[PDB]
């Protein structure tokens, strides 16, 4: 994804699955996004990368 | 009254009121006025094109390979190039009518016949 | 070292400069191919309408409108830049014109080029596919006599010499400054839509024969604008990717010159206290 | 070629004349892209990536890491896999194909996997 985000901006358009793969990259980062101060049982941590 | 709508392929030429309006179709002269019955014509090769509108003077069009629709509201000349009398160099005008090209000379020729010659 | 990295700092903010002037100025001549594209459709849809009508009046069997019996050579006309600098434009535009080859070779027939821009010129001269006729130098700022011509070349080529039995336009169609897709329409044989529900002077039969080339020199027209105002999206597009990465560039160049500079003056350093602790 | 033979020395210069270029042109790949540049050199560019991503290979001692086996390629297989690339037989594929493949059956494989 990180590769593929770079990439896209200047791409004027991209395949359907190219497409697919930076909106499931769009929600894989946010999902690994954490607050401060707040750590997650690996029994969260599972349920949430699943 | 009559809205003349004289458009190029490039850009829209003129779109002001007009009286009446004549130009030389494939089939002869032609002259159109208000409601006329729905038309669509090909002018010819040296086809130049007058309006009459309320006041100003008369306007002479050279056009090149035009094509005339007369519609229920506005009489729509399609042109590839057209020019306006005022545009018009009457030197290069008399230059080209002699020009050995078809499309050239018939070009020249209408330039002519709009600038009065 | 540091000379080094001095002169390529130097090297790379002419070019950011260079690339952001010309991605303001493409973005200026984006609006002006835009707009011409806008003066232009009018005379388009008043043509496309009497057309309407004269086939409406027409028996429909000119040989623009009648498919070869048996199809077997096809024109391309891919329209392509003349200049540099819009990224993966041309190529974008030159793919899709072998994907059309593709299918056309699939379907028997030899695909016969013609080319509008130079740099698809040159993309077909290194593969060695030859191009029957090519135009060059309006790909910025066409004009409809440019695209009579080609319209003209076309449908005599269609018409007949070897001739086509059909003939395809590639080029790159702008539907948003975002989106810029190279697309291939077939341009001859037209096909006839019914889409359901006036004079003519002499006959709406020779009216339809003389529009039928003025309506295929319109749509090259409007083909060529459309590419035009894609040309000068990509190259705004290209010339702002251009400008980020000689940012990003200068960038490093200036991290690396400072841990240069750092390192030489601890060299220096380490030199001269070494002298004094001998001494 | 005097120790290697000069099948091998041959794809090897080759080889490395084609990432020399590709490492001379770094700079106009960095800041315009593959796409101004010359057909010839363009050509050159877009196979350069591909020689490049296939000298990368699953290691044996990679599968505690990516958890893919490690393939072998004989050296006979290597040199003709790389006379193929440098001769431009392999440019239609994605250049992801190359990554840590191992072999010409296996880059078939990944291919068609793609």
């Amino acid at each position: 994804y990180r590769e593929l985000e770079a990439f896209a901006a200047f791409a004027s358009d991209l395949d359907a699955a190219s497409k697919a793969q930076l909106d499931r990259g769009a929600r894989l980062v946010e999902l690994l996004k954490q607050p401060q101060y707040s750590p997650l049982a690996v029994e969260e941590q599972v349920v949430a990368i699943f | 009254d009559l809205n003349v709508e004289i458009v190029a392929v490039e850009r829209e030429l003129w779109s002001g009121p007009a009286t009446f309006v004549f130009t030389r179709t494939t089939a002869g002269e032609i002259g159109i006025l208000p409601r006329h019955i729905p038309l669509v014509a090909q002018l010819v090769d040296d086809a130049m094109v007058r309006v009459e509108r309320e006041g100003e003077d008369d306007l002479r069009i050279a056009v090149d390979g035009g094509f005339l629709s007369v519609t229920e509201e506005t009489v729509r000349i399609l042109v590839e190039n057209a020019q306006f009398e005022s545009e018009i160099d009457a030197d290069a005008a008399k230059e080209d009518a002699a020009s050995d090209d078809e499309r050239t000379a018939a070009w020249g020729r209408a330039r002519l016949r709009a600038l009065g010659q | 070292t540091l000379r080094e990295l001095r002169g390529r700092i130097r090297s790379a903010g002419s070019i950011k400069k260079i690339t952001k002037a010309q991605e303001l100025i493409a973005t200026s001549r984006i609006a002006k191919a835009q707009a011409r594209v806008e003066a232009a459709r009018p005379y388009a849809a008043e043509i496309t309408n009497m057309l309407t009508e004269l086939a409406g009046a027409s028996a429909l069997d000119h040989p623009l409108l009648v498919e070869r019996k048996q199809p077997k050579r096809a024109g391309v006309l891919v329209v392509s830049s003349d200049r540099g600098l819009c990224g993966a434009y041309n190529a974008n535009v030159l793919r899709r014109a072998e994907e059309l080859f593709s299918l056309l070779r699939d379907e028997g027939k030899d695909p016969v080029l013609y080319v509008v821009g130079r740099k698809a010129l040159g993309y077909f001269s290194f593969r060695q596919r030859t191009v029957v006729e090519s135009w060059t130098g309006f790909s910025e700022r066409p004009t409809y006599e440019n695209a009579r011509e080609i319209a003209d070349t076309l449908v005599n080529a269609f018409m007949a010499i070897l001739g086509v039995d059909e003939l395809h336009i590639v080029f790159t169609e702008f539907r948003s400054m975002l989106s810029q897709t190279a697309v291939a329409r077939r341009a001859a044989p037209m096909e006839v839509e019914y889409v359901g529900e006036y004079s003519f002077e002499p006959d709406p039969e020779t009216l339809f024969d003389a529009l039928l080339p003025r309506y295929i020199a319109t749509r090259v027209y409007a083909a060529l604008l459309e590419a035009a105002a894609s040309e000068s999206a990509s190259r705004r597009r290209a010339m702002k990717s251009a400008t980020d990465n000689a940012d990003d560039l200068i960038k490093a160049l200036t991290l690396a010159a400072n841990r240069e500079r750092q390192a030489q003056i601890t060299q220096e350093i380490s030199e001269i206290v070494g002298g004094a602790n001998a001494l | 070629p005097a120790i290697v033979g000069d099948e091998h020395y041959r794809v090897a210069q080759e080889v490395i004349r084609i990432l020399q270029r590709y490492k001379d042109l770094q700079d106009i790949i960095a800041i315009l892209g593959i796409d101004e540049l010359s057909e010839e050199d363009k050509q050159l560019v877009n196979r350069a990536r591909r020689i490049e991503r296939f000298l990368s290979q699953n290691m044996m001692a990679a599968e505690q890491f990516t958890g893919q086996p490690g393939s072998t390629v004989p050296l006979k297989e290597t040199i003709e896999a790389f006379d193929k690339l440098t001769k431009g037989e392999f440019d239609h594929l994605p250049e992801q194909a190359f990554f840590l493949i191992g072999g010409l059956d296996d880059l078939a494989k990944k291919a068609e996997s793609l």
